[PDB]
């Protein structure tokens, strides 16, 4: 039996907010990366450090620690790029037309063409951020969405996880009802948020596809952790 | 063996 | 528009009557079975299915209000997703098997494509456990069509009109569930459960797409399938 | 142009 189910909606929210990883900085230097080498250099370094925080964040997600070590590994291997991206999209909300990878690393579409083969992915990230903006996505909602991504993305490849997912659904509704939304607005907004998760998955798939391409591996040396997270998606 | 294996324990 | 004036029952009625037929494959039990031969049959089947899908899309409320370029983009983005959810729907009452066609019922046995098979199997069993209704299924499939390529396209109220139709389909889903006697909590939970599956659908499509334009460079692909596959161009 | 474009057009 898990403790996650016995939590209230407000308790679920507080736990997720308190588990939030910090916003990390990129390596400094006035840089202004205008080559895929330096650009990917900064991104992979940042991603590697974020991954360490994500792993410990996941352990504080209610219900996750109740899983076996193997199931925990699977879910993280499956969802890590999705989780990185929705975090990026979240940070970039108050910066339209720009992606805030780090407070000292704010990039526009022009710089996003330096990597290339992925400028569509850059545009998709911008589009998702703009979508969050117009929906006025709240922090309490964001941490629920990120939790859902962690538990759902590899839930197949079992009643426990689905029971926790239902709990987060109850939590999401609880937040909207607290915001004064009517019943129709509640299930409409719930749907709108969850459909974006399909787009999150798509960006991860396409994003992954480029990242574990042999050419992109050779651009800049990747960490052993980042490599093992990539190899988990090997085709 | 995986790095993720180790990191999830500590 | 006219789709925005449709009641819930009118929406279901419209989607139901727009349903494409179950096509047969050219499978012969006497003929030797193998991969590539199997992929040849599925390619031929999907190609004929696409023609019915295109004309099905025209009957999806709000789709013909879109510009021709936008219609093309949505189908290019979602065609494999739509095929797969249809496949998953067909295979619900066949545990451990995928019903590609009434004359083509295959189990796991008959490595990367094997995992795609298992994911499709897992999705089908998920629908079975939830006891997905036909009315719910046609709503989900329509959601995929409108949502999958909505963030991958001035001025375009096109995106705004799509979101309004998507909201209407959400209202329709909720209406169906409330008619089934489900409590409000059960309605929101089931709605979330359905939409989360759409994320897995997207995942399977992306992985399937990868294998399809990997073997294209090597089974013959039909002229339409090649064009649909070319839309997902990036390496 | 494309086949999909043609089929979507055919009245
Ligand atoms: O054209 C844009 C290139 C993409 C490459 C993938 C990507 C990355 C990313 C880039 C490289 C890598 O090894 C892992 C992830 C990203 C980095 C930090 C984040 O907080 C979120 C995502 C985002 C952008
Ligand atoms: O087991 C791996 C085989 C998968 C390959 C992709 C796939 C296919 C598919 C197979 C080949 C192709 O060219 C396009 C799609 C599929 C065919 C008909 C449907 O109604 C739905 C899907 C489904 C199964």
């Amino acid at each position: 039996n898990s403790l996650a189910l016995s939590l209230t909606a407000d308790q679920m929210v507080s736990a997720l907010l308190d588990a939030e990883p910090p916003i990390l900085y990129s390596e400094y230097d006035p840089t202004r990366p205008f080559s895929e080498a330096s650009m990917m250099g900064l991104l992979t370094n940042l991603a590697d450090r974020e991954l360490v925080h994500m792993i410990n964040w996941a352990k504080r997600v209610p219900g996750f620690v109740d899983l076996t070590l193997h199931d925990q590994v699977h879910l993280l291997e499956c969802a890590w790029l999705e989780i990185l991206m929705i975090g990026l999209v979240w940070r970039s909300m108050e910066h339209p037309g720009k992606l805030l990878f780090a407070p000292n690393l704010l990039l526009d579409r022009n710089q996003g063409k330096c990597v290339e083969g992925m400028v569509e992915i850059f545009d998709m990230l911008l589009a998702t951020s703009s979508r969050f903006r117009m929906m006025n996505l709240q922090g309490e909602e964001f941490v629920c969405l990120k939790s859902i991504i962690l538990l759902n993305s590899g839930v197949y490849t079992k009643d426990h996880i689905h029971r926790v997912l239902d709990k987060i659904t109850d939590t999401l509704i609880h937040l909207m009802a607290k915001a004064g939304l009517t019943l129709q607005q509640q299930h409409q907004r719930l749907a709108q948020l969850l459909l974006i998760l399909s787009h999150i998955r798509h960006m991860s798939n396409k994003g992954m596809e480029h990242l574990y391409s042999m050419k992109c591996k050779n651009v800049v040396p990747l960490s052993d952790l980042l490599l093992e997270m990539l190899d988990a998606h090997r085709l | 063996h995986k790095i993720l294996h180790r990191l999830l324990q500590d």
